[PDB]
């Protein structure tokens, strides 16, 4: 009688495993992206006190890991870089970042502006097509 | 060429679908078919022609000269490679790859457009070949591809005023909706009739006339019939030279109503031979009855039924039968009495058919984002 | 009723934006 | 032309005279976002239906 | 159909009737599944020679319906004629029930044995002991180690 | 027939029975019917003489008349079958709305709010 | 998947909605008015 | 000789090869992967296994000359498939076959030789403890007979061959099924052998054997394991009660397993159909629409014409048997053109007022109504194009004779034309009185329905539906919160960095 | 043994039974001090506080500043800002100390 007795035991209890450690599964996860965002929350207070980073103006690399980095408002300085920049990734007249205490590279932003996309700026010439000239056929 | 290239599907309308009227299509269809390199759209019409069994001679002499313009524009790419223009090879089927798209089917237009728009960076032969696609897709009916080039048209209206390209738009815009039934919007899309011109496909600037005023007689109330299709000048006087049209549409103003029913079964009846009109002119009608049945009937409270047999228009029994199909269809918002012979009238608030709209509306986005909502999620 | 009418629009626009998340991160992650 | 409106009687000519601002404004207002939002989960066929 | 001769008031057609309810109870075993439950008629009634068959076909009928209780009580009522058999796909029904309530019902015996104790229907236990006489006699004893911790005695 | 209000044909095929008697049946339908018609009567009528409503069934003088006008209503009268179409007591209910509202407008906040 | 087995084997709605009212009722009305001038 | 010669070898080509990936990786991983491994988990093999259904239900059509179909039954009847020392020379052995069908004649399965292909279940070490190989490799046989049904000599190849399927459905319904889903998997297994037997083993013979028996298995389910048999068991239940008339259908209210509990959007999906015609034939009281309708949005995009052109049908049959109607064969596609005729010939009639052209609908096309069996339920629409007739002039005339509607309803008899409209009014379709002494009939104007407390309730059946498809779309979309596990501080190194050049800051 | 098979199988219902429970404390616990943390970080903000101009953001959530000291500097955000009030030329505030955004 064991058989159809206590074997019957197992065959339902399983169910009750199956989906309420499912329950389970999805219901911690769902604690843990709240939590996440909670602890994430507070670190920000502490962060938000580091102080900013400049930004600077790559004339030329040189050896040995090294850039020639003026500040518009102040002078050229001789920086290093740091270990997640590569130098020919490091383009002459490129913007930077950089931290303050130590002047070590900090990241590479944007590309700026050309000299002459600004100059045509200034001078806007009014830009053309072939579909308004009138009547200049031959001298086209 | 696709400048004159409406009256080609119209007389296809023409030639199909009236049954009976199935010589003078075959003969004029024929005449500009058989010439002028017509290759491609005719097999199906003529199986709906005749057998025709002497065409091939006429098949082989056209894909001939086809062929002829076909190996021209190939002994024209080599030498518009060779000394290169504006890569003047789609510089020269930017000019001859709509004769292909008049000859050829569409699929020979298409990757020849589409291959040609990344050529001109002006858009000024951009969006003529829209225009040309436009005209195509109207043909075949693209309605999903005539959604696409309208909008990616309208992406090009902005920079420049362009209003030989924006107003000129306008009348696709107006033909598609009243191709569909959008009245309201085909009116308006008809606003102008100023700035529209002596166009290829309406090459009667009147048969644009007829149209916005069929249009605009349902599109709008009376102020703006009373305001505008009356006080138009430019509209005035090309209904002038037309002697239905004029009184076609005084008859409803000027409130003669016994005469509107005789003027419109002619303008119905028209309506009914008339292409790209026929799929909707059983609407149109029934829906002017009970426009002019509001516009009467809106003016007393007890009126009664005799009156409007010598007054109105003919047959006591037909208007019991006609208002009756009205509010029982829900409209014309009165309520007859019948064994003491008057007709009683009410008003109703806009509070319960404003509200009929929503529970309409809102019960089909309900059946939408409800099937939505089983596609997704298996 | 048009509230909560836009209201589950905006969640079902979310869930799309779900499907597109995990979808083309089990292939592309594994 | 709706620049008077009432009723007109052919018994003994009386005008009876009526008239309420109805609530226009909200219902059709209304009315205007659910044909809006159609259009929007049409666009959601084309990143949904055809998409996943 | 033959539930439409339960009028007879002869107590012979009653037994012709039980006749046809234990070959025949999987078809219209739906039909009399809930429209007649006149079993506790003639079960209650001074009527012998049925209230013997009767409830071990209720037994059957309301078991498969939720009644495990109501085919629990008839199947302790039913008699002889309802453990006569323990070769079907029943007696597992029965026992999963039996010993169920038996045992569960000793927890509360296992509190309160002194008072309010239980009103055995005399196979109630006997089947307990019965079908713990078949686990020892089957040889198995990492089992009948194990019942008998469950019966709390 | 017996679906709409197709009455006189009913007691047309009362009688009109091809197959056999059928006696007990159709005097279970003389009746069923019998308590159908006693409640037509209760309709929003005139005044109905001692004619009309008289002859509708099958009779043509009995106290049948006096059965149905002492059991319901349409009281024996002046030639005169009486009319208490009242109709009044039951609309203007505001409370028993302000009571299931009650319960429904929470019922909106729990799924709302309350998260499931 | 699809397995689904066998057990048997605008456009267009709003000139349906015509032939929902109008299915076939005169057709084509150009003489009864003519036929009622002298009737009615 | 030489177009067959051509034409006929690469066929045998193909399909072993694609065989050799679809139903040899079922064969490693449905047998390795559930017989020894979890399925519930991993049962991809079963919609695989619907993957080996598709192709085969419209992979064979011919008699088999040159041995493709006909000759994989010697190749795949000799399949010990015990363990990898027994299946690494069946490998083998899906290759010497190709050596025999090519190199030399293999046996031509035509209605004569497939009892040699179905006694292998216990010559070359064949087993039944492996039901996951042995159901799935029984079924795979047990189709081909079936599929084509060639009904000539196949019925008791059919039947044998199903014999030995009830040798192997004896083994799950008695022998050790405990969550192996050697139950589970066969009863889709056991599902789809249902309806080969139910093909040439019901209209031809007696399916009331396989009532009984289906009470076993139906029986021996929702005891032991409680899905899949609480599915399949219960339309295959039905299938024959609608088409005989047996009780169960206030047995199927009393029954239990109403909900199989989210089966799998087939037997879920037709399932609500089949309980449809069940209040169909037991008076829709509007109850079943909602499931007729769900039963349509729960169908998948195969066709019409297998069934959806009849709950199709049957759904706005009986929404005329209420009055409402919309419109049906706005989708022209592979039905809404085909089969309509007779049915929307019929509800444009029932849209109108007019009795007797109900009658000229009836006539002309009793017998295709007839040819679906829903001409019972056609019989009894007069009553609703009497209330739409009612429910058309009482709206539209406010005071009307008596002896006018029934000549307008040409119902020949003003004198029940009392007595339609009393009921009219006596159950509720129109209020106002009858001057029954003068003839007309009155009606009132009954105008504002906005502030007769009603269109609250249209909303409030909506504002709570809406709220339940937002909820809905809440709980079946926080499953993307998975995978991804750090949310790192900051770092470790750099919180070090940090406490330097703040000592640093600090010292200055 | 087989008698252990369901005795240590019921065990982990029990003692599965009291975590759902659980984190079904937790997940209203998070919200109710998710409200404290919530506004603990606009003390930043305060009084002393000096003037810059937004220039351009690098990436999300954290963006480039141009000081009204004539400098310009690589900053970091405040969470609570709503972006779609930033555009172009916006005045911001930073912090006099630690330069970041306000």
């Amino acid at each position: 009688g064991l058989r159809q007795y206590y074997l019957s035991k197992i065959e339902e209890l399983q169910l009750i495993v199956n989906d309420k450690s499912q329950n389970l599964r999805r219901l911690q996860a769902q604690r843990n992206e709240l939590n996440a965002k909670v602890r994430l929350l507070r670190e920000e207070l502490q962060l938000l006190q580091e102080q900013g980073s400049y930004v600077g103006e790559v004339v030329r690399a040189m050896d040995k890991k090294k850039v020639l980095v003026k500040v518009h408002p102040e002078g050229k300085f001789v920086v290093d870089v740091d270990k997640n920049i590569d130098i020919n990734d490091v383009t002459p007249n490129c913007r930077v970042a950089l931290r303050n205490d130590s002047y070590t590279l900090h990241k590479i932003l944007p590309n700026k502006v050309d000299p002459l996309v600004s100059l045509m700026m200034v001078e806007k010439v009014p830009d053309s097509t072939y579909e308004m000239i009138g009547g200049l056929d031959k001298q086209i | 060429p696709k400048n004159p290239d409406l009256r080609i599907a119209q007389l296809r309308f023409l030639l199909s679908l009236p049954e009976h009227r199935g010589d003078a299509a075959v003969r004029d269809e024929l005449m500009a078919a058989v010439r002028d390199n017509n290759m491609a759209p005719y097999y199906e019409a003529l199986c709906k022609s005749l057998d025709w069994q002497i065409d091939v001679d006429l098949l082989n002499k056209m894909k001939k000269a086809n062929e002829d313009e076909l190996k021209r524009l190939d002994e024209e790419l080599e030498d518009a490679e060779k000394n290169l223009g504006e890569s003047e090879i789609r510089d020269a089927m930017m000019a001859k790859a709509e004769y292909l798209c008049r000859i050829g089917d569409k699929e020979g237009a298409l990757t020849a457009f589409r291959k040609t728009y990344d050529k001109t960076v002006a858009l000024g032969h951009r969006l003529d070949i829209v225009f040309y696609l436009l005209r195509i897709g109207l043909f075949y009916m693209d309605n999903d591809l005539i959604t696409r080039n309208t909008e990616k048209a309208k992406s090009l209206i902005e920079e420049g005023g362009d209003w030989d390209r924006r107003n000129r738009l306008k009348v696709y815009q107006g033909l598609y909706c009243v191709a569909i039934r959008d009245f309201k919007q085909a009116a308006e899309l008809f606003l102008d009739t100023v700035s529209t011109f002596t166009s290829y496909e309406l090459m009667d600037y009147k048969t644009f006339v007829t149209y916005t005023v069929y249009v605009s007689m349902i599109a709008l109330e009376r102020p703006d019939l009373r305001e505008k299709v009356i006080k138009g000048a430019e509209i005035l006087e090309v209904l002038h030279s037309l002697p239905a049209v004029r009184q076609y549409l005084f008859s409803l103003y000027e409130c003669r109503y016994s005469v509107f029913f005789q003027s419109l079964a002619v303008v119905e009846q028209e309506m009914k031979k008339d292409w790209l009109f026929a799929p909707h002119y059983r609407y149109y009608v029934r829906e002017m009855r009970i426009h002019a049945y509001s516009q009467l009937l809106e003016s007393y409270r007890s009126l009664t039924l005799g009156y409007m047999a010598e007054a109105f228009g003919v047959g006591v029994e037909f208007i019991d039968q006609e208002l009756s199909r009205f509010i029982a269809a829900g409209r014309l918002h009165c309520k007859i009495d019948k064994v003491n012979e008057i007709v009683e009238t009410n008003r109703p608030d806009s509070k319960n058919w404003q509200y009929q709209e929503t529970i309409k509306k809102g019960d089909l986005l309900l059946n939408r984002v409800q099937k939505l909502s089983r596609v997704i999620n298996m | 009723y048009l509230a909560s009418l836009i209201r589950s629009v905006v969640a079902l626009h979310n869930l799309i934006n779900n499907k597109i998340a995990n979808r083309d991160a089990e292939k592309k992650e594994g | 032309d709706k620049k008077f409106h009432g009723i007109l009687d052919q018994g003994e000519g009386v005008l009876i005279i009526f008239d309420e601002p109805p609530v226009d404004k909200t219902y059709e207002a209304a009315l205007e976002t659910i044909q809006n939002m159609s259009k929007v989960v049409d666009s959601l066929y084309n990143k949904a239906k055809k998409l996943t | 159909g033959i539930i439409s001769l339960l009028d007879e008031d002869e107590p012979q057609l009653k037994e012709f009737a039980l006749h046809k309810l234990n070959a025949v109870v999987n078809d219209f075993w739906a039909e009399i599944s809930e429209s007649v439950d006149k079993i506790e008629v003639l079960y209650e009634d001074e009527g012998f020679r049925s209230r013997q068959f009767a409830a071990l076909v209720a037994s059957k009928v309301f078991y498969h319906l939720g009644a495990f209780e109501e085919s629990l009580n008839y199947a302790l009522g039913a008699g002889d004629l309802f453990n006569v058999n323990d070769n079907s796909e029943y007696v597992e029904t029965i026992i999963a029930k039996c010993i169920d309530h038996y045992t569960k019902q000793c927890v509360e015996n296992a509190d309160l044995p002194e008072g309010e104790k239980k009103p055995i229907d005399q196979r109630l236990e006997g089947i307990v002991n019965k079908m713990f006489q078949r686990c020892l006699d089957d040889h198995k004893y990492k089992q009948a180690i194990g019942i008998a911790l469950e019966t709390r005695r | 027939y017996l679906m709409e209000g197709s009455y006189n044909k009913v007691f047309l095929a009362k009688g009109n029975i091809p197959a056999e008697s059928y006696t007990f049946f159709i005097d279970i339908l003389l009746d069923t019917i019998r308590d159908e018609i006693a409640g037509c009567i209760e309709k929003a009528y005139e005044k109905i003489l001692f004619t009309e409503a008289t002859r509708i069934l099958f009779f043509n003088t009995p106290k049948k008349m006096t059965d149905y006008a002492k059991k319901r209503g349409w009281v024996l009268g002046p030639n005169n079958y009486y009319s208490f179409a009242s109709q009044q007591q039951k609309p203007e209910d505001t409370t028993i709305p302000s009571t299931e509202l009650a319960k429904q407008v929470i019922e909106y906040a729990r799924q709302l709010e309350m998260i499931v | 998947m699809s397995e689904k087995k066998q057990p048997v084997d605008e456009d267009n709605w709003d000139d349906d909605n015509v032939e929902d009212d109008f299915s076939n009722q005169l057709r084509a009305e150009l003489e009864k008015h003519g036929y009622k001038m002298e009737t009615s | 000789p030489p177009g067959g010669g051509e034409q006929e070898p690469p066929p045998p080509p193909a399909p072993q090869d694609v065989e050799m990936k679809e139903e040899a990786a079922t064969g490693g991983g449905s047998t390795g992967e559930a017989d020894g491994k979890t399925a519930a988990a991993a049962a991809e093999h079963s919609q695989r296994e619907l993957d080996t259904v598709t192709l085969e239900d419209i992979k064979e059509h011919v008699k088999q000359l040159e041995k493709a179909v006909s000759g994989k039954e010697p190749r795949f009847v000799l399949r010990a498939l015990r363990m990898l020392p027994s299946t690494s020379r069946r490998l083998n052995h899906y290759v010497l076959y190709k050596a025999v069908q090519g190199f030399f004649t293999s046996n031509n399965a035509t209605r004569d030789f497939l009892l040699p292909f179905l006694e292998e279940p216990m010559d070359t070490e064949a087993d039944l403890q492996f039901r996951p190989r042995t159901g799935k490799a029984a079924s795979t046989p047990l189709l081909p007979e079936v599929e084509a049904y060639l009904q000539l000599l196949v019925v008791i190849f059919m039947m044998n061959s199903k014999r030995y399927k009830e040798a192997q459905k004896i083994s799950d319904d008695l022998m050790q099924k405990i969550s192996t889903q050697n139950r589970r998997a066969l009863d889709l297994v056991a599902a789809k052998c249902y309806y080969y037997h139910a093909r040439v083993y019901e209209f031809l013979d007696k399916l009331d054997v396989v009532r009984s028996f289906l009470h076993a298995r139906l029986r021996t389910a929702t005891l032991r394991h409680d899905a899949d048999g609480q599915a399949t068991l219960l339309n295959l239940l039905l299938r024959n009660y609608l088409h005989y008339s047996l009780y169960d259908q206030a047995e199927k209210l009393v029954s239990k397993s109403v909900f199989p509990e989210q089966a799998n959007n087939n037997e879920w999906a037709r399932y609500l159909y089949y309980t449809g015609r069940i209040k169909a034939i037991q008076l829709e009281y509007s109850e079943a629409r909602r499931t007729m309708t769900n039963a349509l949005r729960k169908a998948p995009q195969h066709t019409a014409v297998g069934f959806k052109q009849t709950v199709h049908k049957l759904l706005i049959v009986v929404e005329l048997l209420l009055g409402e109607i919309p419109d049906r064969l706005q989708f022209r596609q592979p039905s809404l053109k085909r089969s309509l005729m007779p049915y929307f010939l019929l509800t444009q009639a029932v849209r109108t007022g007019n009795l007797a052209k109900f009658n000229q609908v009836l006539d002309q096309f009793g017998e295709k109504f007839q040819a679906d069996g829903t001409y019972t339920l056609i019989i009894r629409l007069r009553h609703n194009v009497i209330k739409t007739g009612v429910r058309m002039i009482s709206l539209s005339y406010s005071r009307i004779s008596l002896a006018d509607i029934a000549q307008k309803l040409q119902l020949d008899s003003p004198e029940d034309a009392e007595f339609i409209v009393a009921k009219a009014i006596r159950d509720g379709v129109i209020e106002a009185s009858i001057n029954h002494e003068k003839g007309y009939v009155q009606s009132k104007e009954m105008i504002d329905i906005y502030s007769t407390r009603e269109p609250q309730l249209a909303f409030h059946q909506r504002i709570s539906f809406c709220l339940d498809i937002h909820n809905m779309s809440v709980k079946a979309m926080r499953f993307p919160p998975k995978s991804y596990n750090k949310d790192l501080e900051s770092a470790e190194e750099r919180r070090e960095r940090e406490q330097q050049d703040l000592e640093f800051a600090k010292e200055m | 043994d087989l008698y252990s098979r369901y005795k240590k199988l019921q065990q982990e219902l029990e003692f599965l039974e009291v975590q759902e429970e659980y984190i079904k404390d937790e997940q209203k616990n998070l919200k109710k001090e998710f409200l404290h943390a919530q506004e603990e970080v606009k003390r930043i903000q305060s009084i002393p506080l000096v003037i810059g101009q937004f220039l351009e953001a690098v990436d999300q959530n954290t963006a480039i500043v141009g000081s009204t000291t004539g400098s310009n500097y690589y900053v970091r955000i405040l969470s609570t800002i709503d972006r779609e009030l930033l555009k172009p030329n916006a005045s911001v505030a930073l912090h006099k100390h630690s330069n970041a955004l306000v």
